[PDB]
RNA sequence: UUUCUCUUCAGAUCGCAUAAAUCUUUCGCCUUUUACUAAAGAUUUCCGUGGAGAGGAA
RNA sequence: GUGCUCGCUUCGGCAGCACAUAUACUAAAAUUGGAACGAUACAGAGGGCCCCUGCGCAAGGAUGA
RNA sequence: CUCCGAACGGUAAGAGCCUAGCAUGUAGA
């Protein structure tokens, strides 16, 4: 979502364009999709999962890949596109991959505030069953 | 009963499914003498019947604010929420002209700003005449092409107030 | 400026009286029982 | 004035009897009339009968 | 010149100065002008005697200070 | 009458053309008047050109109040339209200042046993 | 003015006391820890009718829970009928008090808000803008429907009225000397600003002994 | 970031989208803790800069966006550019002949303006009245002036955050 | 080095200005009240702010 | 999923190591029935409790033991 | 010489007929 900075883009900014507005589509098309069809949440699982995508590509440009530099490592989150915060939970070891918080035990939040996937693939999902009521991190 | 469609409606994201229409005229179009006759019922077929019989394009007349036909009939198919097939089928529809009109006004009242520039671009070719009731009763002829001047580019063509369609500056700069 | 209470009071009487007096031989009460 | 036969009931004006059979307790009772919203063929049918009928 | 009161119970007791020989036309354009709403959705009363939009006003024969009932279309 | 609703269709698809690029170069022509004003505003002349109108949509052709005339608000809600009914002059008595109020005892403001306000404009 | 405006100023003066007390209690610290709030970086415009869609909501739905279904608000907070409602029902919808209020001051957020929006949306977008504002501070004095809950108004009114004129003397001179000059809000805002802080506690205390009454009993 | 306008998408339905459920202090607290008329009577966008953030705190169900973010302009910065501002709208009431700003109502009497600017806002005109400053004499204060919040990457002129 | 959490002490114009309410007195009103007017004193509420543990990111 | 065993032993993998450890008024649903002092026809006035408007235990208006 | 106010004190009470936006989400076999 590009909308203005007060100055102009840094070198590199021409190769992240079409990659990055293809996931911004995604994300327009998902901001004004239908209710019908959402149980009462489903609908916050997309826009989850397409801001999900848009942290991996522009963490894998940052520094995984070491193609970014170091502006739009800190330019890119300084304008919207994704979450700085999110990245820090990323640096540590436990914090593979998961949501905000779906399947966290009583953080901060009162249902909870570490992850979606924070939950174990060896013992969660009682029985058979896998879900989360924020973003369904199976 | 005049509350929903059948039992379900996917709720245009603007104002609400039926409150389009501002509620004055609403709980009017409700207290009037037409509503009394085809409101028994009216989902895909009769609408075309009760539609083509009504030779008018109008809103709200008299001192007392008195809806046509053609207005509580919009209202009618908006509460009924037909699919946007037979919205297309009357758009495409030379014929009849009013069943075309309403088609047009539904369209522009339950559509994406997209699809409402898609199908009534093409309403900008019929340089026929169509008649409307001015609010003190008498009646004018005015040209089609007028009608859907005042509805794009004008505010409230009718009694109805329209909610803000984008300027198509913006969607040039951004799509077609 | 008492006045217009009592006088108030006064109508709020004679209406109750007066709806008593149409509810007891009401036609539900007195011609609804004048068929039995 | 208007008076009703499964109803079972006179409306002494017009308008207000016009607001009684349109959603009636006797007139759901004797059956539920839910505009069932047709099939898109539907419409093709009303448009073509009645320009081969009114017009035609 | 006249000064009438386009008055309601719902939080719009407006003073509006009217014209002598006016419409009432212009008197809802004023009224507009002090009350925030459209020219042609304004509605004014005095028990269902609507006042309309041609008739003058020295022909009803207001005079200063006489309220009316507003209400909206 | 065909040939002549042809005849007029083109006379509104040019109007209607029209207006849409009137309004297109409408953006430039205010930045550009603003750049013709601006170089006008440079160096066109010091104090020796106007080329403008002082253009009001309603000019508010006041009065003078007579003694305690009460301060009318016009209301501004409703001023692009340069609507006719707007230019009347509201410097007239509307109700009770029809008087002269200089013959009264001392003064009278307002008698209906609510005079929260004490002020005058005399200091 | 002048007069009136070092009359408020020296008022001021005098109620100064060091204000030491109130164990540093602060609001909007504590929500988000709980899950009845969660913290967003939303564009400025976006949140003003966001909080305007919520009020005509929040209204919408306190009239509906009366099933008062003759009355309208028209998103610009003017409460308005639909078809006389005057055998019982005029008695049923005198609030007087806070709706009152309430509606006066959403009007005045709504109106500044789409301002703002049509100043996005394609308005004049020059100082046409700054003048409207001062318009708007104006019509907040007369325009907008306050005096009926609080007379205290009139007040600041004044004060805005005397910070007008202020303003033109100082603006309106050499060149500009009858032209409307669109001015500026550092001292309305302001001043309404501070107001609105003052005056947060008062709705607070009237919200919390009318929706008992409308939600709990009596 | 876009959890806000999906969860705007409801205005009050009949149990459709978190109507019910999501009720009764979605109306109490709407009208118990107004405390955004202030913020926004407190959080104007500096229209010199007004490409505003704007941080918000906002409820669950969506009953309201509060602001945390407070204002805290540097003194003698605010007053230049309030001045700056002085001069350029003098020059603008002197310069232009006809007056355009009598747009009091808008809205349009029942029209929610929810489209186009709560969205993507392709427009974005935030260079209004920022006088135009040659780097001659203007210079240590150009760089640090037609910014909201010129104390971020600074390091030495700002104490944090 | 930078921030967020909070129990804690403030008589520094705690904030180079400035909001309201409650109570007690004194005026103007007054048809009853609520809304009120302009002066004094005190107690609180809100926008806040200052200085000291402990616990969480770069 | 992440990083690693001077591991089995390849760079295919095999086994192990440590980080991460329990959200969910569960269901997009189901059925369930009522109230205008509201329009219309009709005659056309000699002590507290239960309710409503409301910010004040300010004030105001009201049938039902 | 520009200071501009709102609510209550207000619409008799009535018997016959009629129409409706709203609300529960469960215990248990
Ligand atoms: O008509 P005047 O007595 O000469 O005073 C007017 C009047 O203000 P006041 O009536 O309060 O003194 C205008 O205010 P409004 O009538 O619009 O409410 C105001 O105009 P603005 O609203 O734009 O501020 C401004 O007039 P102007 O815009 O020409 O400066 C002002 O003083 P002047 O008319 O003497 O200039």
């Amino acid at each position: 979502k590009v909308k203005r900075s007060r100055k102009a883009p840094p070198d590199g900014w021409e190769l992240i364009e079409p990659t990055l507005d293809e996931l911004d589509q995604k994300m327009r098309e998902a901001e004004t999709e239908p209710h019908e069809g959402k149980r009462k949440v489903e609908s916050l699982w997309p826009i989850f999962r397409i801001h999900h995508q848009k942290t991996r590509y522009i963490f894998d440009l940052f520094y995984k890949r070491k193609a970014i530099s170091r502006e739009l490592y800190e330019y890119c989150i300084k304008e919207g596109y994704a979450d700085k915060n999110l990245i820090a939970k990323w640096k540590k070891q436990g914090y593979e991959n998961l949501c905000c918080l779906r399947c966290i035990q009583t953080r901060d939040t009162n249902f909870g505030t570490n992850c979606i996937c924070r939950v174990p693939k060896s013992k969660l999902e009682v029985g058979r069953i896998i879900e989360c009521t924020h973003c369904g991190c199976r | 009963m005049a509350n929903r469609t059948v039992k379900d409606a996917h709720s245009i994201h603007g104002t609400n499914p039926q409150y389009l229409v501002e509620k004055i005229i609403r709980t009017r179009i409700y207290e009037s003498k037409y509503w009394k006759e085809e409101c028994f019922g009216l989902t895909a077929e009769l609408v075309v019947d009760k539609a083509m019989e009504l030779r008018f394009v109008g809103g709200v007349y008299g001192g007392n604010i008195k809806p046509t036909p053609f207005l509580c009939l919009t209202l009618k198919m908006l509460q009924i929420q037909p699919e946007k097939d037979i919205i297309v089928e009357f758009i495409k529809n030379e014929d009849f002209k009013y069943v075309r009109m309403l088609g047009a006004l539904y369209m522009r009242l339950t559509g994406t700003a997209i699809d409402c520039y898609k199908y009534l671009e093409p309403l900008y070719n019929d340089y026929r005449k169509i008649k409307s009731q001015n609010r003190n009763g008498e009646f004018e002829l005015m040209h089609v092409d007028e009608f859907i001047d005042e509805l794009l580019h004008s505010e409230r063509v009718c009694d109805i107030i329209l909610p803000r369609l984008q300027k198509r500056y913006v969607l040039e700069e951004a799509e077609q | 400026e008492a006045r217009k209470r009592e006088l108030k009071k006064n109508k709020k009487q004679r209406m109750m009286v007066r709806a008593a007096v149409l509810k007891m031989k009401d036609p539900k009460q007195i011609i609804r029982d004048m068929e039995k | 004035g208007y008076y009703c036969n499964v109803c079972d009931c006179v409306v002494k004006d017009s308008i207000n009897f016009l607001d009684h059979i349109n959603g009636k307790k006797h007139q759901r009772n004797l059956g539920m009339s839910m505009r069932v919203e047709r099939s898109t063929l539907d419409q093709v049918k009303k448009r073509f009968e009645v320009n081969k009928k009114k017009m035609e | 010149m006249i000064e009438v009161v386009c008055n309601d119970r719902l939080g719009k007791k407006v003073r509006v100065k009217c014209n002598t020989d006016d419409t009432i036309g212009d008197l809802k354009k004023l009224i507009a002008a002090q009350t925030g709403t459209r020219w042609n959705k304004i509605v004014l009363k005095k028990w269902y005697t609507i006042f309309k939009d041609h008739v003058s006003l020295g022909d009803y024969e207001i005079h200063d200070g006489m309220n009316l009932e507003l209400y909206y279309q | 009458n065909d040939e002549e609703e042809y005849e007029a269709w083109k006379v509104r698809e040019l109007k209607r053309i029209k207006r849409d690029r009137e309004d297109r170069e409408a953006l430039e022509k205010e930045k550009a008047e603003i750049e013709r004003m601006r170089n006008l505003t440079e160096e066109e002349r010091r104090a020796e050109l106007r080329a403008n109108g002082k253009v009001i949509t309603n000019k508010a052709v006041k009065g003078k109040y007579k003694f305690l005339q009460k301060y009318y608000h016009r209301g501004a809600f409703f001023m692009d339209e340069d609507e006719e009914v707007y230019k009347r002059d509201f410097s007239a008595p509307t109700l009770e200042d029809h008087f002269n109020k200089t013959i009264l005892p001392k003064v009278m403001q307002v008698k209906n046993f609510g005079r929260s306000g004490r002020t005058k404009y005399t200091h | 003015s002048y007069q009136k405006l070092l009359k408020y100023y020296v008022l001021n003066a005098l109620k100064h006391r060091p204000p030491k007390a109130q164990k540093k209690r602060y609001l909007f610290r504590s929500f988000k820890a709980t899950k009845f709030f969660q913290s967003t970086k939303l564009d400025w415009v976006e949140v003003g009718l966001q909080v305007c869609r919520q009020g005509y909501n929040m209204l919408n739905l306190l009239i509906h829970r009366k099933n008062l279904n003759y009355l309208h608000l028209d998103y610009n907070f003017n409460l308005k009928p639909v078809k006389t409602l005057t055998t019982k029902e005029r008695k049923k919808s005198r609030f007087g008090n806070a709706f009152h209020l309430c509606r006066e001051v959403l009007r005045l957020t709504k109106l500044v808000v789409d301002s703002h929006v049509q100043y996005r949306l394609g308005n004049v977008d020059a100082f046409q803008l700054a003048d409207g504002l001062q318009y708007i501070f104006a019509h907040v004095g007369q325009l907008t429907g306050m005096y009926r809950y609080k007379y205290k108004l009139m007040r600041q009114i004044r004060m805005c009225k005397d910070l007008k004129h202020l303003i033109y003397y100082r603006f309106n001179t050499g060149p500009v000397g009858k032209g409307p000059g669109c001015g500026f809000w550092a001292a309305g805002w302001r001043v309404w600003l501070f107001f609105m802080r003052g005056i947060t506690p008062l709705l607070e205390r009237w919200l919390g002994n009318l929706l008992a009454r409308q939600f709990e009993g009596r | 970031p876009e959890h806000v306008r999906k969860i705007i998408r409801d205005h009050g339905d009949m149990t459709n989208r978190k109507f019910r459920h999501d009720k009764r202090v979605y109306l109490g607290a709407l009208k118990y803790m107004p405390h955004a008329v202030l913020k926004l009577l407190e959080n104007m966008p500096m229209p010199w800069e007004q490409i505003r953030d704007v941080p918000v705190l906002y409820h669950i169900t969506g009953a309201i966006s509060f602001v945390n973010e407070i204002p805290w302009v540097i003194e003698p910065v605010y007053i230049s550019q309030w001045g700056s501002m002085w001069i350029m709208m003098r020059r603008e009431k002197r310069d232009r002949r006809h007056f355009k700003r009598m747009r009091f109502p808008p809205f349009d009497d029942e029209e929610p303006p929810l489209d186009y600017a709560d969205n993507i806002l392709d427009v974005e005109p935030l260079e209004a009245i920022q006088l135009e400053l040659d780097p001659e004499e203007d210079a240590p204060v150009l760089d640090w002036f037609y910014d909201h919040q010129p104390l971020r990457d600074s390091r030495k002129y700002v104490n944090g955050s």
